[PDB]
């Protein structure tokens, strides 16, 4: 009657088919209560839209590393960045705490009353912060192109691709650590390494993901 | 409504009328500390003094600071012209101290049985006729007559304005003292050295570069 | 110099206990390699040791004949020869921190007894309005005598007292 | 909103601003003047402004221009930026001190009747001197339009008043800028655009600066 | 019906032909919100003129000065009026002309009036189609010849964009590198320069250089999305 | 797991919660700053 992550199992009766990416995936309960759920929703988003970003940025940088252009990789690309730049850190990471409260405050007093941030308040902007659901704000800012507008259907299918591709990037990130924690190579190194030979060279040829031999 | 926090729940204290009423209320309390209205009015007055007297000592401050950066004065950084200002006078700094002391908590006893009892500094005969100008107004911490030469608060059409100018510059003024004491225990130099050295490389000297504010 | 103690900056039983504890490390350090667990452990010690004591002798403390320091509480001798902050300071951030905890601890308990069943807040706290107070108590000393300047701190003789009063 | 000409064509223009003060071109982007009273201010602030930086910017030109020409005077060449280091009959400490005595006469002046219009006009000394009725706060009138204009065309008279005066603010807001970023006198500026306008533009002379 | 870009679709139902060039291609659903697809109306026309003009003058610089090349061309001009008056004029009329252009799409009816001279003004026209002073000369009908401007708009968007691709992967001209297909056809093409192969990807150099000096300093001029490259 | 929230909320398991977060905060303000006698900084 849906797809469900585990076939057979029904989905517990918090995970309705009404949420973008709903496979009744919930075996903790953790979002039984439908506040610490929309809380959750929102984490869920942002959590994928920075995985996305960050995974395209790590796969475009190692694509640049990897062809021979000048590039070093996301393990080492900070150093880099501040020390061929005159850049101090900790000037730059307080820069990003003050941006960043700012947006991530604007966004937190609009999970907790929704209506807010469109006042008129921050410089006369209303309805670009008005805010469209929980995690989706859209707008003339958030979304410029107005896809969230104009098509329903098409908008509930970005949201479905969208949760997707956040987890799959979300899981994508976690093996870019995992691989850099095993391999100590960039993660296109590990992909030209299983192309390679797939065989005789994987995760259980490490001799640190599987111990025992 | 002019919130400090747009989202935020204005505690219920700043949204009586009373309170709505005071200069410059944007909701701020967020440790409920002037949720007694008699706290609040007592608070109201200490926000007034302490904004008036940091208007004033910021303002001697960084205008004799901005007049020595420019050449047009000798004033030395606020710091250290205490001790070169007691060097040049006729008294000792103890002397001096005890004299203003003593004229001072003359005119704030004056001030404190006015916000005791209001009013109630215009009883006659108390002072030798001066008293008929200590009534002051009808708002607490604006007394008006001797203290307003200029008849500034006679016109009922700029007096919030007035008020929420003071107020706001006055909130301003704090912090820049604040900032003033933070920066001669980080830097050394003057506010003004600051200045023109943040000017110069912002992106490399503030306050995440030295190694006292943020030690880690 | 306050009751015949010598600062600790030129004290010599001060000097000899530091020299008496270092030794005592480097007596332990020389069974050791030069790079190992153990050795590493036991430099940090001596240089912990080291700061610690240059610390306390650049603090003025004052050290007795034993060599050790010896706090001033008075206060008017600590504030004068420069020893507040050994137990003057220290006095008030305690007492701070102390009503800031017992005016939470109030705050909380007058909150919860207008409930249905304030005993069950009590066993099982309720963690949005004891964090809400936490927060908010900082300005416990402000509050605190705002409460008592308007008679709200103190419970009239509504209290329980016994046959003979 | 009118269909009085703008500084944006198409712009939502704010409504205060209705056209009844000369230079009504809906230009209030931070909506500065919403309250009456602060545009009432604002009016004769900027029109003080505006005729002051219309005799200054003369003062700045006229002496170069005098300069540049060749005629004769004992001040000429010297620059408006170092006409306070110049020397006089007397020191520039007198000078303020007569300057600032003379004006906080006439400048009281111009407020009395600008807190109340019709108050002040008619001398201390000649009662029978008076300044006509019927005049704004701002355009005294009388013996101030002693040559016989301001009968009609009042309005666009104020509207050429403004629009140079604007323009000569602009002026010597930029005198100070050229000041402290050339170095020369502005009329020299002129000159040195005029020479090579291409390569001597703001950007190029900020650039080959740092 | 209408012709499609696949001939058996059926087009997205905010596409409904009313448009010059709907030819039914929103795959993404971009034009969907009515009010952001007359931006994107008018973002279309203006690529597609800018591009245009670009195509027609890159193909007029290989013709009749084929010694300079078109993505050095800026610094191989070396006019007399300067590198930063040049950048100022253009800037500046540039910013007037698309300011009201601008003014056009935000309030449809507004700027039509010529502000210097009182008696000249565009007719009332449509959003993107000023006429007037702009369109003496209409050579037929209205609504063939926008068809015909925007196809050979997007023509010619696709025609800069092989352009730059074509002169960062060869180094040579548009005609140059037609002349260099034409003397090898199969053995000048992107896939006779480039291969990826589950082992191995091979992507062509570009002979753009990284950085080029234009008076004391280092622009740079990256290619493209090198990397990304096949 | 409103329920399992109560728990935690129990005065056991906050106040076990509660002295590992001050016990924890004073450990790395003595490792950060040892041997703090007094007040001089
Ligand atoms: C009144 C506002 C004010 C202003 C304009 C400045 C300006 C400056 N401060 Mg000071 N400062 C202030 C308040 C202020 N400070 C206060 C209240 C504190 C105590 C918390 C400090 C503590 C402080 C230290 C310890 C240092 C500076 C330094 C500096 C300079 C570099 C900025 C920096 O390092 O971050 C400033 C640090 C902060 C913690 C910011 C506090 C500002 C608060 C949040 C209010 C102002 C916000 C306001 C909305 C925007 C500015 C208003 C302005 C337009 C009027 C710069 C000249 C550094 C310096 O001297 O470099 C040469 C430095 O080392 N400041
Ligand atoms: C009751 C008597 C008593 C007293 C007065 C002391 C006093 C002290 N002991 Mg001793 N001790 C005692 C009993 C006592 N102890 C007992 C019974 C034992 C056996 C368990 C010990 C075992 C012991 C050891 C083993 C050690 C001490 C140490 C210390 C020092 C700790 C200083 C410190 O932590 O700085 C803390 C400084 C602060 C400023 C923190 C104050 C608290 C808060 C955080 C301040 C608020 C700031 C801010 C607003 C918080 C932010 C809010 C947050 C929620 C974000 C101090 C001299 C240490 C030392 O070196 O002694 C010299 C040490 O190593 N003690
Ligand atoms: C949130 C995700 C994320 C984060 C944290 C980073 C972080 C970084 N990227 Mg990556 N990147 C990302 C997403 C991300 N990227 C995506 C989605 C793409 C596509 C890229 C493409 C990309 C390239 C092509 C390059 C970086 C570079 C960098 C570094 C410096 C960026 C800089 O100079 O500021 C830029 C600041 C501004 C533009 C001002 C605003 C830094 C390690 C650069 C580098 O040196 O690291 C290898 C670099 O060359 N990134
Ligand atoms: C608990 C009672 C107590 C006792 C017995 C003393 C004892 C003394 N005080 Mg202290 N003093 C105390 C409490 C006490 N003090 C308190 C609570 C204060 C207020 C904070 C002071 C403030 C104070 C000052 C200001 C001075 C003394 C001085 C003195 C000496 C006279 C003597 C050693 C004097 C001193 O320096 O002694 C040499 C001196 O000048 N005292
Ligand atoms: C519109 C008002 C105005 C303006 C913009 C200036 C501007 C200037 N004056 Mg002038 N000045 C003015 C009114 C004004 N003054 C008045 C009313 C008096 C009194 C009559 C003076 C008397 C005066 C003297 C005596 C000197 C200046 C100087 C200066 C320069 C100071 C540069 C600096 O900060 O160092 C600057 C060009 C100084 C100067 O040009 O030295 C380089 C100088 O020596 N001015
Ligand atoms: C996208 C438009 C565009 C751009 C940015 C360029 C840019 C350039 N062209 Mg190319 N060109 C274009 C279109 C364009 N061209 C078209 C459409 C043609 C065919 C007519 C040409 C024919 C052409 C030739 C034959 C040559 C260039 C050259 C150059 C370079 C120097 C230009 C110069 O010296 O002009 C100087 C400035 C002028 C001549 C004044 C412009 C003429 C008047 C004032 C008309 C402008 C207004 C007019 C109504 C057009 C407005 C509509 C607009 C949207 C098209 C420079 C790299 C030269 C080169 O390679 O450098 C050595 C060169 O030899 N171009
Ligand atoms: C629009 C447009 C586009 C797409 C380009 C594109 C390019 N320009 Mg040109 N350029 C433009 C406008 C444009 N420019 C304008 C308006 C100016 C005047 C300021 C210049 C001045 C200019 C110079 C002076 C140079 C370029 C260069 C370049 C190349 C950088 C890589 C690339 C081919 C550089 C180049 O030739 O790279 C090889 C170069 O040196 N451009
Ligand atoms: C100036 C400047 C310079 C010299 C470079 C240099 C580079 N960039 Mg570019 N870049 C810059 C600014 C600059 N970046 C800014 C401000 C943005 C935004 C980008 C966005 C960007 C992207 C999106 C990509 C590059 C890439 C690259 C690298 C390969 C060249 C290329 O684009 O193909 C090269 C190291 C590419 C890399 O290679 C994978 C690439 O895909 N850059
Ligand atoms: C894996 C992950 C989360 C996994 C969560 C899972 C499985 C949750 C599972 C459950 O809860 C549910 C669903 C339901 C419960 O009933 C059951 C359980 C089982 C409990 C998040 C990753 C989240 C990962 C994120 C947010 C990654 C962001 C990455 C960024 C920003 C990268 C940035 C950079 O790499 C670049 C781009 C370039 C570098 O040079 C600089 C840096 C900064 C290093
Ligand atoms: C009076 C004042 C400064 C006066 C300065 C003077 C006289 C300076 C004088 C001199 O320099 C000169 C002129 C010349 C020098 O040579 C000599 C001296 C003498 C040195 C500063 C007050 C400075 C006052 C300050 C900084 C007060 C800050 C208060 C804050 C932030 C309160 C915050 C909150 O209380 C609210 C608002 C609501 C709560 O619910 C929440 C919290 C957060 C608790």
């Amino acid at each position: 009657v849906r797809p469900v992550w585990f076939p057979g199992n029904p989905p517990p009766a918090h995970l309705d088919g009404s949420l973008a990416g709903d496979y009744g995936f919930d075996p903790l309960f953790l979002g039984q209560e439908p506040q610490t759920l929309k809380w959750y929703v929102q984490a869920e988003l942002v959590h994928g839209r920075f995985a996305m970003l960050g995974a395209a940025g790590i796969i475009l940088t190692s694509i640049g590393a990897k062809v021979g252009l000048g590039f070093p990789e996301w393990y080492d690309a900070g150093k880099v960045v501040v020390e061929k730049n005159n850049i101090d850190f900790p000037t730059l990471m307080v820069i990003q705490f003050y941006l960043m409260g700012w947006a991530e405050t604007k966004r937190w007093y609009d999970f907790k009353n929704p209506g807010s941030q469109a006042d008129g308040s921050f410089l006369g902007f209303t309805e670009e912060f008005k805010g469209l659901e929980n995690g989706y704000p859209g707008g003339r800012f958030f979304d410029p192109m107005g896809l969230s507008r104009g098509d329903a259907a098409k908008y509930q299918e970005y949201k479905q691709k969208e949760v997707k591709n956040g987890r799959l990037a979300m899981i994508a990130c976690l093996g870019f650590a995992a691989q850099y924690a095993a391999t100590g190579k960039g993660p296109l190194d590990n992909l030209a390494d299983h192309l390679a030979d797939p065989n005789h060279v994987n995760f259980a040829t490490n001799g640190v993901s599987i111990p025992i031999a | 409504r002019q919130s400090w926090l747009p989202g935020s729940q204005i505690p219920a204290h700043l949204d009586t009328p009373a309170a709505q009423a005071l200069a410059g209320n944007f909701g701020f309390d967020p440790l409920g500390l002037g949720k007694d209205p008699v706290a609040l009015r007592w608070y109201q007055q200490a926000e007034l003094i302490h904004c008036r007297t940091a208007m004033a000592g910021v303002a001697g401050i960084l205008i004799p600071g901005l007049l020595t950066k420019a050449g047009a004065l000798n004033v030395p950084e606020w710091y250290d012209a205490g001790k070169v200002a007691i060097e040049n006078s006729f008294a000792p700094w103890g002397s001096l101290l005890a004299v203003q002391l003593f004229l001072c908590g003359f005119v704030e006893a004056k001030r404190w049985q006015d916000i005791r009892k209001p009013g109630s500094q215009g009883e006659p005969g108390s002072f030798l006729g001066f008293e008929a100008s200590l009534k002051g107004t009808s708002e607490l911490g604006y007394p008006g007559g001797p203290f307003d030469p200029l008849g500034l608060s006679k016109e009922a059409d700029k007096w919030a304005d007035w008020k929420l100018k003071e107020v706001k510059n006055g909130r301003l003024a704090m912090l820049a003292f604040l900032g003033f004491v933070a920066q001669k225990y980080a830097t050394g130099a003057g506010p003004v050295d600051n200045l023109a050295a943040h000017l110069k490389d912002p992106w490399h000297v503030n306050y995440a570069t030295n190694g006292v504010s943020l030690p880690f | 110099d306050i009751a015949g103690l010598t600062p600790c900056s030129e004290s010599k039983a001060y000097a000899k206990l530091e020299k008496k504890e270092l030794k005592t490390l480097e007596k332990r350090l020389k069974q050791y390699e030069a790079d190992s667990a153990p050795a590493v452990a036991l430099k940090a010690t001596m240089e912990r040791t080291k700061a610690r004591f240059a610390n306390y002798a650049k603090a003025g403390l004052l050290c007795g004949n034993d060599g050790l320091p010896h706090l001033i509480a008075d206060p008017g001798l600590a504030l004068k020869y420069g020893h507040a902050g050994e137990v003057f300071i220290p006095t008030f951030g305690f007492l701070y921190v102390a009503g800031y905890i017992g005016y939470v601890g109030r705050q909380y308990l007058i909150a919860v007894k207008g409930e249905a069943k304030p005993t069950d807040k009590e066993i099982i706290i309720d963690v949005p309005l004891a964090t809400k107070l936490a927060w908010q108590g900082a300005g416990w000393p402000l509050a605190a005598v705002q409460e008592l300047q308007r008679g709200t701190l103190l419970e009239k003789e509504e209290n329980i007292t016994v046959s003979p009063r | 909103d009118a269909a009085l000409p703008s500084w944006m064509p198409g712009a939502d223009l704010p409504g205060y601003l209705n056209g009844t003060l000369p230079g009504d071109f809906g230009f209030d982007p931070l909506y500065l003047g919403q309250d009456p009273v602060k545009l009432k201010w604002y009016a004769q602030a900027e029109l003080m402004n505006a005729r002051f930086a219309m005799l200054a910017v003369a003062g700045i030109l006229v002496p170069e221009l005098l300069s540049n020409i060749g005629f004769s005077w004992p001040g000429a060449g010297v620059a408006w930026y170092d006409a306070g280091k110049f020397e006089y009959f007397a020191p520039a400490s007198s000078l303020f001190g007569v300057q600032m005595l003379l004006f906080a006469w006439v400048e009281i002046r111009r407020y009395q009747d600008f807190v109340k219009p019709g108050s002040a006009n008619q001398d201390p000394i000649f009662t029978n001197n008076k300044l006509p009725d019927g005049n704004e706060p701002g355009y005294p009138g009388g013996i101030f339009d002693p040559f016989g204009w301001s009968k009609g065309d009042i309005k666009s008279l104020k509207l050429k008043e403004i629009k140079n005066g604007r323009l000569a603010m602009l002026a010597f807001a930029g005198f100070i800028g050229q000041a402290y970023t050339t170095g020369t006198t502005p009329l020299k500026n002129l000159s040195t655009h005029l020479a090579d306008p291409w390569s001597t533009t703001v950007w190029q002379n900020d650039l080959a600066r740092l | 019906s209408r012709p499609l870009w696949l001939p058996g679709s059926t087009p997205p139902a905010h596409l409904k032909g009313d448009l010059p060039g709907d030819f039914g291609f929103d795959p993404l659903g971009l034009g969907a919100n009515a009010e952001s697809l007359k931006w994107f109306k008018e973002s279309e026309l203006v690529h597609s003129r800018w591009a245009m003009a670009a195509v027609a003058g890159i193909l007029v610089q290989e013709i009749v000065r084929p010694d300079v090349f078109w993505y050095n061309a800026g610094k191989e001009v070396e006019s007399p009026l300067g590198p930063l008056g040049l950048l100022a004029v253009e800037f500046f009329l540039m910013h007037w002309v698309e300011v009201r252009r601008w003014q056009d799409l935000r309030k449809p009816g507004s700027v039509d009036q010529d502000p210097i001279f009182s008696q000249y003004k565009l007719p009332p026209h449509e959003v993107g189609y000023p006429g007037g002073v702009f369109a003496p000369f209409i050579p037929g009908d209205l609504a063939e010849l926008k068809v015909k401007e925007i196809k050979n708009g997007r023509l010619a968007m696709l025609a800069f964009v092989g352009f730059v691709m074509a002169a960062q992967v060869t180094g040579k001209g548009p005609i140059a590198a037609l002349q260099e297909h034409l003397a090898d056809p199969w053995g000048t093409t992107i896939f006779s320069k480039a291969a990826v192969v589950p082992g191995q990807a091979v992507a062509p150099p570009c002979k753009i250089p990284a950085s080029v000096s234009y008076k004391g300093i280092e622009i740079p001029t990256p290619c493209f999305l090198q990397g990304l490259w096949p | 797991m409103k329920d399992f929230t109560t728990y935690l909320s129990t005065a056991p398991v906050i106040a076990t919660i509660w002295f590992t977060f001050t016990a924890g905060l004073l450990i790395e303000i003595n490792r950060y700053f040892p041997d703090p006698l007094v007040f001089s900084f």
